[PDB]
């Protein structure tokens, strides 16, 4: 057989199904593994160039467990207790009577890089460089929340 | 032979049980759509009351 | 702290990008037929 | 007799009144349902088919299918005829002006002074069927409607 | 009649012969085009907890061997017969009663229902009231009825 | 009563004649919801 299977647990229904629609897109043959000519081929039609060997490495991860249902046990594995953008925006917007994205930047600095949790300025500063800055140089917590849940935006090839 | 005409047995069975049933059961809507148009005739009746 | 609690949290997975891994252009595959009917809910439920 | 179509009528109702048994047959039962399968006179043939005035027992009232069917026949030779004519005039001298300006009181107390009486709840239901308004009929279109069943 | 069903289930709409291939492939971990012990054995336990008892040998059983996808659609296919959508059912309802709040009272539901018409036992009828939601104070309300008739919802999950 | 104490003999007998198979119905919401979408994004447009 092909000897795969784990514990099952639903984390976003509204999301399986765009998966399963990323699955059949990707196989072709309708094989159900990963496989680097069905993929790398595939992604060179509309992306530019993916011929590095990081994919026969990320393949080479775990010998043979991919199948269609993994696929979800995976991505479960890596991240839980996961809370809608909406509750989370009252969240940002419980400390700020704004909650119009013009929280400003000196107040995220003081409130979260220093006091609650002790950390340093840097895993703070990627959120300052690689997201936009708003207006005036405040935090745009809509557009943040937004970018947090599917707005990250990269090279798309 | 057999086959066949047993073949339009079931084709035919079905079809008139499928078709008589949806026919009786329309003029059944004829009828409830033809009282709640009488109903809304009533409403404008005592609007115009 | 219940923002506290998620947020790096995810941004923690960030720093992992598992998912970028092998989906760079998952942006890309969201935007090819679905990201449609998402836009016109969204703007059907705002207009409403 | 006609051919076997009557009585397959009178079976598929036989079927059709088949309510506390459809063996038996409630004298209620065959003289409603004789009444509705085209046979308007009723009112006094309990004597002329029971040949015993007794009506005491509702819940066993003998009859049976098989005799059924000359009862049939026997009041389907048509004791009695009647056409429009008699019924107008009755009404027109009934009515009061001519052309029936408010009909609706005087129909109901010619029907409750009458000894054999049954319902009420008919006598409020006669309003359906062109009989809306405060007796706007002169009594024409009510018997037209009534001589078509 | 016969009721063979010599055709695959030619009596009925083919939107549910596309979510059954759905369903045969995502049960067909194989994919091979049919069942196994292999395939059901860990697809439901996907959801169910690894059962110990031996029905999917029913399943094999009740059609020797495994089964084809057209095999699977026709054991489908002979269990429905003599029944419609959702809309007649709920149209009738709304004819019987003109309020069509859905208060069909316990004894005006038992007589609609066991007296007249094809003559069957109130004992058989009284599965829809020990099994079935019936309303309070004798009425019984038919939307819901209708839903967990058809596919629309259950009175649990597993 | 023909129509609807037939189709109720029907399920009621089927209600647990095939129980297991009417059990293994969950997946069937899950994959009409494609067109349960497209088809309610329809009527919502006409609504709006
Ligand atoms: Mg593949
Ligand atoms: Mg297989």
């Amino acid at each position: 057989q092909r000897a795969t299977s784990n514990v099952f647990a639903m984390f976003d229904q509204s999301q399986i199904q765009e998966f399963k629609e990323a699955f059949n897109m990707i196989d072709q043959n309708r094989d159900g593994f990963i496989d680097k000519e069905d993929l790398h081929d595939m992604l060179a039609s509309m992306g530019k160039n993916p011929t590095d060997e990081y994919l026969e490495g990320m393949m080479s991860e775990a010998p043979g467990p991919i199948n269609f249902t993994m696929f979800l046990t995976m991505f479960g594995e890596k991240l839980n207790g996961t809370d809608p953008e909406d509750v989370i925006r009252n969240a940002f917007a419980c400390f700020d009577e704004e909650a119009s994205g013009f929280i400003h930047e000196d107040h995220l600095r003081e409130l979260l890089t220093t006091m609650g949790d002790r950390f340093t300025d840097e895993e703070v500063d990627e959120m300052y460089r690689e997201a936009p800055i708003d207006k005036k140089g405040n935090f745009n917590y809509v557009e943040f929340t937004r970018i947090l849940k599917h707005g990250a935006k990269d090279k798309d090839d | 032979q057999v086959e066949e005409m047993k073949t339009q047995l079931e084709e035919l069975e079905d079809e008139l049980q499928a078709a008589e049933d949806a026919k009786l059961r329309l003029e059944v809507n004829m009828q409830a759509m033809k009282s709640q148009f009488e109903r809304d005739l009533q409403a404008r009746d005592e609007q115009n009351e | 702290k219940v923002i506290q609690r998620n947020c790096a949290a995810y941004l923690k997975l960030r720093n992992w990008q598992w998912w970028r891994l092998f989906t760079k252009v998952k942006p890309l595959l969201q935007v090819t037929r679905q990201e449609e009917e998402m836009q016109a809910k969204d703007e059907e439920l705002q207009r409403t | 007799d006609f051919s076997e179509e009557q009585t397959a009528e009178f079976k598929e109702a036989f079927q059709l009144f088949d309510r506390t048994g459809d063996g038996k047959i409630l004298y209620s039962q065959c003289g409603d349902v004789m009444r509705a399968l085209g046979q308007n006179p009723t009112n006094a043939e309990v004597m002329k088919v029971l040949g015993n005035p007794k009506s005491d027992e509702m819940n066993l009232k003998t009859l049976k299918f098989e005799q059924f069917l000359p009862m049939m026949q026997t009041i389907a030779k048509n004791k009695d005829q009647g056409c429009f004519e008699d019924y107008v005039e009755g009404l027109r001298v009934f009515d009061k002006e001519g052309n029936g300006t408010v009909m609706g009181a005087e129909i109901r107390h010619v029907l409750v002074t009458l000894g054999e009486k049954m319902t009420e709840e008919e006598v409020e239901q006669l309003v359906a069927g062109h009989e809306d308004s405060n007796g706007c009929i002169n009594y024409e279109e009510l018997v037209r409607m009534v001589l078509s069943g």
